[PDB]
């Protein structure tokens, strides 16, 4: 957030910081699997939180 | 001209399901088989019969009227000709019906 | 409106005339008249030209009978002295400035061309406030007016006729 | 003196400006130099089509018994002339014959007698006087192709890894392409064609180098220097040349070699073969130029020493040596003008006719033949028509304005086949280089992604016989300037030349008059003593195009808006009452002059008789001229009259000359075309006052008053050209008639009886222009249509309404109407036009006896008493005896005057020159009399030439005479572009001390952001020319400074710069500052607002997506995409985005049924499924996956 | 069929065709109100033809809609008297491509005009990226209640003063209105060859002020004083008398009264921010009446004072020449430095460089300074660069100074372009020679080159960015969290550049927090941070 609000800011721009932590929240919302257990998942999967 | 009042009413829907298609669902949607690969006779431009594009699996080309032209009009809304076997309807139905 | 016999439409040419139509038009845009007959307000003149090398204003005064060619030195078109040169022209009273898109009448003959009217007769007009001495007070104001009109009316009348109004 | 020319006060301050270069040489002399139609044909040179048919003949067989030998070429008189092209739809060609000799060279075939004949071999399309070429009736232009020149260029490439990578790219004139390359492990290969890369080691081996020791003998094997060479080595996987080729064969065609010979072929065939490989006289001056080797110019084909010399040039580039090439740089970009593209075409289409050919006798070796039955003149005429027809560099001709014209004339093209493409367009490309200076204008190029691709030449800049650019220069020796001659120089020849200014100062001796000058040298700009100079600039205008040269006071605007200026210019509409500048740079006359829209006076004469339609001049000719020449001594000029253009805008020329006026050659005869008094005159001059009016000017809208539209200021006529086709279809053939069933008698009472409307009629939007009737399938007639034949009586027969209609914008008057119909050939017919081709033949046998007795009095008259030398037919007869003294009896005995071309006259040289100058106009009257017989004998035989399958073609014109009005586009010529916001009436107008209202109010605003000061100039000075009566030329960089422009509005009582106290026309009271008010030349632009408007309710839908359509011709909505819909989202605006994606666009029932609801004022019904979404369903289902809709 | 750009999900399903929409050209309406948009009569009927067909019936002149066509195709005056009435309570949705934000659509009430474009409200300007050079804008006619609702509601031009990015205001006055603006709240010094009329008066209040300038007996910038309601140092509203200008008041009895007394020389960053507090003291429709009479305001008295753009304007300084030369003269001293071998080749170009940018910047002060103090800062010129109206500083400095150093147009895959050691010395008032011209155009076509080639780079991060995010939706009011994140003043090289109010206003509270001096509750848990919350923040030392 703080980068991107960095380099929007250089250019003489005023953009809120939520607009940012709102897409951020949405770029963070996987997990990788280290151990399946006996889930149904498979290893190095990416799934939903 | 008033547009009919189409009593198909609009299916209300807030859930799309999808799956895999048996042989009975395409037999129950399917309006009929298509026999021949000819697509249209080149002189008279109209639709072989039992082809990609016949009139008695998807519908008439023209509206309220026959293949054969034996029924016109929208008189006669809703009668499959004897000769010809297509339905008099509206040509918007070439969009729905399925082989 | 104007009329030139042989002549469809104001994008043709007048054989042996070296001003296409769109130019006699705006030519006789420029024309300028002065009543001299009172209650007339509308007139069709039928003007017949030829042997000349130079259609003039002028020339249409033996036609006209109502109105008063003001500026008879205006050229409408330079002409070979063989050219023949038979229109119609119809004058009327209006204000300011009626495009030639209103001027078109339903019920007018075959190849009558509709053409813009600029109807005002003043040309300019300037005013001066100088300050003027009664008695002992120096404040009081002093108009001067200066009005340019194109003949048709005088700056008097024309004054008093703003004055009406 | 001459009556009509402008007199301008010209500030220039340069001297010893020479004459401009022909605007239009670039096109003209190089299609001259192609054709070479005004050279006798003994004195033709070896270029153009003479070239073309050498290269390609003589044509034999696989026996090498038959050989087709070409003589020569003639060129017939055009079927059609360039008004009747434009006007039937058809290409401006002429027919082309050929003299092609037959011989067998098989002794078992002496039977075979030699043939000589004439072969057509078809149309080609000619080009106008102008250099345009007319293709289906519109004008066209071959824009002239910027491409990479032949040779080989060294440049350098970065791998993914950072390693840098030099390569040598060889590319010819004709063949394929050759690339020397260096990979990341020092290992150097060579592509072909891109394909396969082979070590260059196995190259040599092929090529001859057969050994190790061979290949190392080549470099001499400053080890470190060449251990690429080592490596390559290393990796070669072949020993001798026979493995070498053997590998180079497996690599290209992925297959074994059947045999050595074969493989070895396939290399001399692809490298040194003269049939598919060719570097041009270009390529090779390059390649011996930059590799500092003398090989002749007659080789053309890859050499061994080319090759190892590319090598050791590439193998010190990588040792960093040696320069890469700058592909930007004007010297490895070279024009390709029309008449080469058109060499080339012609050189394929005669490569193909000649394999066809190959193949006939191949078939025919036992047949007699003739060439006739060889030729199909359709393989020479398709491949031209389709180079003028479907190529990228033959594009519509931009005719809004002369300078349109003489720009896109001046065009060079970075675009089309052998050149780039706007996806591979980088940053580079599209820059300004040094070398442009002169030769490409660095002001003029088109905004957007053209921006850099297309450039514009220079005023000054031709194209040479190689094909590079040159621009003139002024020698200087020891510091002197040579002010008599100029010599041209390319960009080759610049490198390494210091370069002044032209307006430096210099004394009455030719010395530079300064301490120290500043100078161009290469990219750089350094300062230098007069010693050091080696060239100087001829015109202060030298680096601007026409364009840029037509922008008084450029020097004050900013680049930018010199572009925009530039660009706009180029879209002015023709004024029906053009005014020239004011404050102009002098130019305009030559742009006028050199367009050749303008009737130019060929030579000086007298004129006869002056009329809007036709001019007459009785031009000046010498006793020789008249004994000589077949035609009268007065030409009569035909003006063009409301012609429609390119882009709808109207040719209307209006003669300036009168009766007994003297003229010289090259004078204008005529004005009109945004032309006034042979200047170009764009706009109007008007008055205009810097201040903001109530915001109405604001963010760059104008203001204008009512006195604009009142006086026709800004009045111009544009023309529309409606064609409709008649077609023979399978249930009949369609007619044209006024009897158009289901259609009021008001609707037609303007049709004449072929349902064409009548000439000046008064045009509405909807009203029919050609009636149509298409014939219709057999079907019952519904009840209603019944009942309403029943009451109406009207005998509808079985055709449907297909007549073409007046757009709902469409509003003008029809001046003129063409109607070709192709004759339909009945017995009887035929049998009448058989007696009228007889009738024609006598009368024209008779015209040609005229034309040869004509010719026996003007011969006997110049050879009367004279010796005969002998004179010799082309069949090598001789025809007049020699030894005896010229009679009219044996000149009567002469059967064929058009075939002598040997043989001499009579010992007097004069009186030999003048007899064959006599004999060539009686070539060309003869030459045109029998064109005419055969344009007579085609119009009774076929009559109009129309498209297959079309029996008539109707076409009616309509004008359209449009003011200025609110949203119309104005703009400067400084880039000062705007939208009338209002038509202010004159009494509210700003007005000064003197009463006099001002015409046009800019905001002040625009000015200092843009940084265009020259407005502001241009406005002081026009003021001072209106009170002055006088009119100024401002030559950029020499022209008006402000102590001049000071002095003169000194003179006329102009307060200095424009400022004045204004007074407001509303209230009267004086404006608390004061503000510049003077005159500004305005141009009105193409995008005028009666074209832009557009609304629609409901309309036709398309016929898969049913949506609504699209474009204001088929009264269509509006897109509304992604982002807007992103935008509703972001509003929360369900029910509008519900509304607009399904029952305005694609609900077929939901948008009827909201009609309805709307016209009854019900409740909206609630939309229903999108037609596309059920498009998707159906492919879903299609495709095999059950999809149902679950509630 | 299905995938690829060209498959039905991103063809004919995400972008479509629209019924009831039209397109023409946009020219200037400034006479209208900010909710009203300018519809041309032709426009109008087309869009509005079944509303006027359904009128035609309900009026029985015509039974049947084929007659109610004919009818309005003739453009009848009894058309446009139904139109008039259709019109009002309708409004039309403007829309310019491309859309970069929600703003890019707005509602607008429209009017029946003359002539055949679409007329728009000055301010909406900004919002839509709209200039009158020849830009047009599509026109969308919503249809149903909920859509008209929707419109007047959420989209209409009133509504949207505000940018969704920052909350900071839209539609602020520009160009003719900030000019005019700047121009009658500026203040004018008496002198001896220019007397101030009317300087040095008091004033019961804003009507003596009004009836002394109607009388011309007082000037528009003369200093005054007058009695009028002003915030007290407690914030309550109280009468005092304060020193003002004519102009100043004349500005203020268009302000809502609870925003004080405004007593600044109005620039549109001063304007911005009073708009922006006026909106916080006050209701929007009070903002939008008080946008449109200072919008009135601006023009009218940029109109009256005849601001002009002259050659008298640009004062190129008579020194110009003496720095010019002295630079040379450095300029000398460097190279006979660089011939002598005392400084290397870099050094005597980065010295060069030095000195004509030395130059540059004292040149564009002195010029700045000039054109400043010409005729007491009434300098039309610089009345537009310094109300923020149009130009900066750089383009008065190319138009008055020099346009000093070039880059060069290199292809140096290495390094970047190499500034050219001869700059241009001329300006655009004193005309460039061939030379410096042929150099600009490098740096012209440049930028027109870059600009059309990243627009569609920006659109298509835009595009991206709206796939990732459109699933966020506000559906619940509280998910009872206690994390939280913990925001702290922006400081970059020892300079605040964002305050902590500023940072954490309009942001709800995770904890209480009370102050740590005095112990009082500043924030409450669960509760919006308000301004008067950030005041009381930035006072308490809370970081
Ligand atoms: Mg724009």
């Amino acid at each position: 957030v703080n980068e991107v609000q960095e380099v929007y800011r250089l250019q003489g721009v005023k953009i809120n910081d939520k607009h940012f932590e709102v897409v951020v929240r949405q770029m963070m919302r996987k997990v990788q699997i280290q151990d399946s257990g006996d889930t149904t998942f498979l290893e190095n999967q990416l799934v939903h939180k | 001209m008033a547009r009919i009042k189409d009593n198909n009413a609009p299916k209300r829907f807030n859930k799309i399901s999808i799956g895999l298609a048996s042989p009975e669902s395409i037999l129950a949607e399917s309006r009929g088989e298509v026999l021949k690969p000819e697509t249209i006779n080149y002189r008279t431009h109209k639709p072989e019969r039992d082809g990609l594009f016949c009139e008695r699996i998807f519908g008439p080309v023209k509206d309220y009227e026959c293949a054969c032209g034996k029924y016109k009009r929208i008189r006669y809304r809703g009668i499959v000709c004897d000769r010809c076997g297509v339905e008099v309807t509206e040509k918007k139905v070439r969009r729905d019906r399925v082989g | 409106s104007v009329r030139i016999d042989g002549v469809e439409h104001e994008f043709s040419v007048v054989p042996g005339v070296v001003e296409d139509v769109t130019e006699i038009i705006l030519n006789l845009k420029q024309v300028r008249f002065k009543r001299q007959i009172d209650d007339v307000e509308s007139e069709t003149v039928s003007i017949s030209v030829s042997g000349k090398e130079q259609l003039t204003a002028g020339d249409f005064q033996k036609f006209i009978s109502g109105y008063q060619v003001l500026n008879p030195d205006l050229v409408i078109c330079n002409m070979g002295p063989k050219v023949s040169i038979n229109m119609e022209i119809v004058i009327e009273k209006g204000r300011g400035y009626v495009p030639a898109e209103e001027n078109k009448k339903s019920n007018a003959p075959l190849g009558s061309i509709a053409v813009d009217s600029v109807y005002t007769p003043v040309k300019n007009v300037k005013y001066s406030i100088e300050n003027y001495r009664v008695e002992q007070k120096t404040d009081y104001e002093k108009l001067v007016f200066e009005i340019i009109t194109d003949g048709s009316i005088h700056p008097k009348d024309a004054l008093t006729e703003a004055a009406k109004v | 003196m001459f009556t009509n020319t402008i007199e301008r006060v010209n500030f220039a301050s340069a001297k010893n400006i020479p004459e401009y270069p022909d605007f239009l040489d670039i096109q003209i002399k190089s299609f001259q130099d192609f054709f070479q139609l005004e050279t006798k044909s003994d004195e033709r040179g070896n270029e153009g089509l003479y070239n073309t048919f050498m290269e390609n003949f003589p044509i034999t067989d696989t026996r090498n018994q038959f050989v087709l030998e070409f003589l020569d070429y003639f060129i017939d008189p055009p079927r059609y002339s360039i008004q009747e092209c434009i006007e039937r739809g058809l290409t401006y060609s002429v027919p082309l014959k050929a003299r092609l000799k037959l011989y067998c060279t098989d002794p078992e075939h002496e039977d075979f007698e030699t043939i000589v004949q004439d072969v057509y071999l078809g149309t080609i399309p000619y080009m106008t006087p102008s250099g345009t070429f007319v293709i289906n009736g519109a004008e066209r232009v071959v824009v002239s192709q910027l491409h990479r020149s032949p040779g080989v260029f060294f440049g350098q490439s970065f791998h993914a890894n950072g390693t840098k990578l030099y390569s040598a790219r060889v590319i010819p004139f004709k063949g394929s392409w050759i690339e020397f390359a260096t990979d990341i492990n020092g290992v150097m290969y060579a592509y072909i064609d891109r394909k396969k890369k082979l070590p260059v080691t196995t190259l040599f081996r092929a090529i001859g180098f057969e050994r190790d020791k061979d290949i190392l003998e080549i470099f001499d094997l400053a080890q470190s220097d060449y251990a690429i060479i080592h490596n390559t080595l290393q990796k070669d996987p072949t020993n001798s040349e026979k493995e070498a080729v053997e590998h180079i064969y497996r690599q290209l065609r992925n297959a074994e070699p059947p045999d050595e010979e074969t493989a070895r072929g396939i290399i001399e065939k692809l490298f040194f073969s003269d049939q598919r490989y060719s570097l041009g006289e270009v390529g090779r001056y390059r390649m011996n130029k930059k590799l500092g080797l003398d090989i002749g110019m007659d080789k053309e084909v890859l050499t061994k020493e080319d090759i190892i010399t590319i090598i050791k040039y590439l193998i010190e580039l990588i040792n960093s040596k040696a320069e890469i090439d700058d592909i930007d740089h004007l010297s490895n970009r070279r024009v390709r003008t029309v008449g080469e593209q058109l060499s080339q075409q012609f050189g394929v289409g005669l490569a193909r006719m000649a394999r066809t050919i190959r193949e006939r006798m191949n078939v025919r070796d036992n047949e007699v033949f003739t060439p006739i039955d060889l030729i199909n003149a359709k393989t020479l005429s398709s491949v031209i028509n389709s180079f003028f027809g479907t190529n990228q560099l033959s594009q519509f001709m931009d005719q809004t304005n002369p300078l349109a014209e003489i720009t896109h004339k001046r065009r060079l093209s970075a675009l089309g086949p052998g050149g780039l493409s706007r996806e591979r367009a980088g940053f580079e490309v599209r820059d300004v280089h040094y070398t442009h200076y002169g030769r490409l204008c660095p002001i003029e190029t088109p905004e957007g992604p053209n921006i850099g691709l297309i450039s514009s030449l220079s005023v000054f800049a031709k194209v040479n016989s190689m094909g590079f650019l040159e621009t003139p220069y002024r020698k200087v020796v020891d510091g002197k300037v040579d002010v008599k001659e100029h010599i041209y120089l390319s960009a080759e020849e610049e490198e390494g030349m210091k370069i002044a200014q032209a307006n430096i100062p210099l004394k009455d001796d030719g010395t530079i008059d300064r301490e120290k000058v500043i100078a161009r040298d290469e990219g750089d700009f350094p300062v230098v003593d007069p010693v050091e100079i080696n060239y100087t600039d001829v015109a202060p205008n030298q680096i601007a195009s026409i364009s840029a040269s037509l922008i008084p006071f450029l020097e004050h605007d900013d680049a930018n808006r010199a572009l925009m200026g530039s660009n706009m210019m180029r879209q002015a509409v023709p004024l029906l009452r053009p005014e020239s500048p004011i404050v102009g740079t002098g130019l305009e006359r030559q742009v006028a002059t050199d367009s050749r829209v303008l009737i130019n006076a060929e030579g000086d004469g007298v004129v006869e008789y002056v009329d809007a339609q036709k001019i007459t001049i009785k031009y000046d000719r010498t006793e020789e001229e008249r004994l000589v020449s077949f035609e009268e001594d007065s030409k009569t000029y035909e003006l063009v009259k409301f012609r429609k253009t390119n882009q709808g805008t109207s040719i209307n020329l209006k003669p300036i000359v009168r009766k007994g006026d003297k003229v010289k050659k090259g004078q204008v005869l005529c004005e009109g075309y945004a032309t006034e008094k042979g200047e170009l005159a764009l706009g109007r001059n008007m008055k205009v006052a810097f201040m903001p009016w109530k915001g109405y000017n604001f963010e760059d809208a104008i203001v204008i008053s009512e006195k604009v539209v009142r006086e026709d200021i800004f009045t111009s006529v544009h023309i529309d050209e409606y064609a409709l086709e008649v077609r023979d279809t399978k249930l009949g053939a369609e007619e044209l008639t006024n009897d158009i069933p289901n259609v009021s008698e008001e609707a037609t009472r303007d049709l004449d009886e072929y349902g064409m409307i009548r000439i000046g009629a008064e045009v509405k939007p909807g009203d029919i222009l050609i009636g149509k009737i298409t014939p219709k399938g057999e079907s019952d007639p519904t009840p209603e249509e019944k009942l309403l034949r029943a009451i109406f009586g009207d005998k509808a027969g079985d055709v449907k309404d297909a007549s073409l209609k007046a757009s709902p914008s469409l509003r003008g008057v029809v001046i003129d109407k063409k109607l070709f119909s192709r004759s339909i050939k009945d017995k009887r017919k035929r049998s009448e036009d058989k007696e009228a081709i007889s009738r024609l033949e006598m009368d024209y046998e008779v015209k040609f006896q005229q034309l040869k007795d004509v010719l026996i009095e003007k011969l006997f008259g110049l050879v009367n008493g004279k010796t005969s030398q002998g004179v010799i037919n082309d069949l090598g007869e001789e025809v007049l005896p020699k030894g005896k003294k010229y009679t009219i009896k044996m000149l009567n005995a002469v059967d064929d005057f058009a075939h002598l071309v040997g043989g001499s006259w009579t010992t007097d040289e004069d009186t030999n020159a003048l007899v064959a100058d006599l004999l060539h106009n009686y070539k060309i009257k003869l030459n045109d009399i029998q064109g005419n017989l055969r344009r007579d004998k085609f119009t009774i035989s076929v009559g109009d030439e129309l498209p297959a399958g079309i029996m008539k073609l109707a076409k009616v014109y309509i004008a359209k005479k449009r003011k200025l009005k609110v949203g119309d586009k104005m703009a400067g010529r400084h880039g000062n572009k705007g939208i009338v916001a209002r038509i202010v009436r004159q009494e509210d107008m700003p007005f000064l001390e003197d009463g006099t209202p001002v015409d046009i109010v800019l905001n002040p605003l625009g000015v200092p952001s843009r940084m265009n000061i020259g407005q502001i100039y241009e406005t002081v000075l026009g003021w001072a020319g209106l009170k002055l009566g006088q009119k100024y030329g401002t030559p950029i960089f020499d022209g008006a400074t402000l102590d001049d422009i000071n002095e003169l509005t000194d003179k006329a009582g102009v307060p200095r710069f424009g400022h004045t106290y204004l007074y407001d026309g509303g209230t009267g009271q004086r404006f608390d500052q004061a503000a510049t008010v003077g005159v500004i030349y305005m141009l009105k632009l193409g995008h005028m607002v009666d074209d832009k408007m557009h609304a629609r309710s409901i309309g036709p839908y398309s016929l898969i997506t049913q949506q609504p359509l699209g474009g204001k011709a088929q009264f269509g909505g509006q897109r509304f995409g992604e982002m807007e819909v992103w935008a509703l989202e972001a509003y929360g605006a369900s029910a509008t985005l519900r509304e607009i994606l399904t029952v305005k666009s694609d609900d077929v029932i939901g948008r009827a049924k909201t009609y309805e609801s709307i016209v009854k004022g019900e409740t909206m019904p609630e939309p229903g499924l999108p037609e596309s979404f059920n498009v998707l369903m159906h492919e879903l289902k299609g495709l095999g996956l059950d999809i149902r809709l679950e509630e | 069929s299905l995938k690829g750009k060209q498959g039905r999900f991103r063809q004919n399903l995400l972008g479509k065709r629209v019924d009831y929409s039209a397109r023409s050209v946009i020219v200037v309406g400034p006479e209208m109100k900010l909710y009203e948009c300018g519809l041309p009569k032709d426009m109008a009927a087309e869009l509005y033809k079944p509303f006027i067909i359904r009128k035609l019936i309900e009026r029985g002149i015509v039974k049947t809609v084929k007659s109610a066509k004919k009818i309005i195709d003739k453009k009848e005056p009894v058309v446009w008297d139904i139109l008039e009435n259709v019109l009002k309570g309708h409004p039309v949705l403007l829309n310019r491509a491309p859309t970069l934000h929600r703003l890019g659509i707005q509602a607008f009430q429209p009017k029946l005009i003359e002539g055949k474009a679409i007329r728009l409200h000055p301010l909406a300007c900004t919002a839509f990226n709209a200039d009158f050079d020849g830009d047009q804008m599509a026109v969308h006619l919503p249809l149903g209640p909920e859509a008209i609702l929707e419109a007047q509601l959420l989209m209409l031009a009133s509504q949207n003063i505000l940018n969704p990015a920052n909350g900071s205001p839209i539609t602020v006055p520009s160009q003719d209105m900030v000019l005019g603006l700047y121009y009658m709240t500026k203040e004018k010094r008496s002198t001896p060859e220019e007397p101030v009329i009317g300087e040095g008066l008091t004033f019961y209040s804003s009507e003596e002020v009004e009836i002394a300038f109607n009388e011309r007996k007082v000037a528009l910038n003369a200093i005054i004083k007058v009695r009028t309601k002003d915030f007290n140092e407690a914030g309550e509203l109280v009468n005092k008398i304060i020193e003002t200008t004519v102009g100043r008041v004349l500005f203020n009895t268009v302000v809502p009264e609870q925003a004080g007394y405004i007593n600044t020389v109005l620039n549109k960053k001063s304007l911005r921010n009073i708009i922006g507090d006026i909106l916080a003291v006050t209701d929007v429709p009070t903002t939008a009446d008080f946008l449109d009479k200072i919008k009135t305001m601006g023009y009218e008295f940029a109109f009256k004072g005849g601001l002009s753009f002259s050659l008298g304007d640009i004062i190129i300084p008579k020194e110009k020449h003496e720095m010019i030369a002295e630079a040379n003269e450095q300029v000398d001293g460097i190279m006979m430095n660089y011939n002598m071998g005392l400084i290397t080749f870099n050094e005597r170009y980065n010295q060069v460089i030095d000195v004509w940018t030395s130059t540059n910047a004292m040149l564009t002060e002195l010029a700045m300074k000039r054109i400043r103090e010409d005729k007491q800062g009434f300098n039309s010129v610089y009345m537009m660069l310094d109300s923020g109206a149009r130009g900066s500083k750089e383009q008065i400095r190319q138009l008055t100074g020099m346009r000093g150093l070039m880059a060069k147009p290199k292809k140096s895959t290495a390094g970047g372009g190499e500034i050219i050691e001869n700059p241009i010395l001329s300006n655009f008032k004193e005309g460039l020679s061939i030379l410096e011209y042929f150099i600009s155009t490098h740096g012209a076509r440049k930028g027109l080159a870059d600009t059309a080639l990243k627009t569609a780079d920006a659109g298509y991060l835009t595009r991206r960015l709206v796939d990732v995010s459109q699933d966020v939706i506000i559906n619940t009011e509280d998910c009872g969290t206690l994390r939280g994140i913990e925001v702290e003043a922006l400081k970059k090289n020892e300079e605040v550049v964002e305050t902590l109010g500023e940072r954490i206003l309009g942001r709800v509270s995770l904890h209480d927090v009370y102050n740590p001096l005095t112990e009082e509750l500043i924030l409450k848990a669960g509760q919006e941070i308000s301004e008067a919350d950030v005041k009381k923040v930035e006072a308490a030392p809370i970081e």
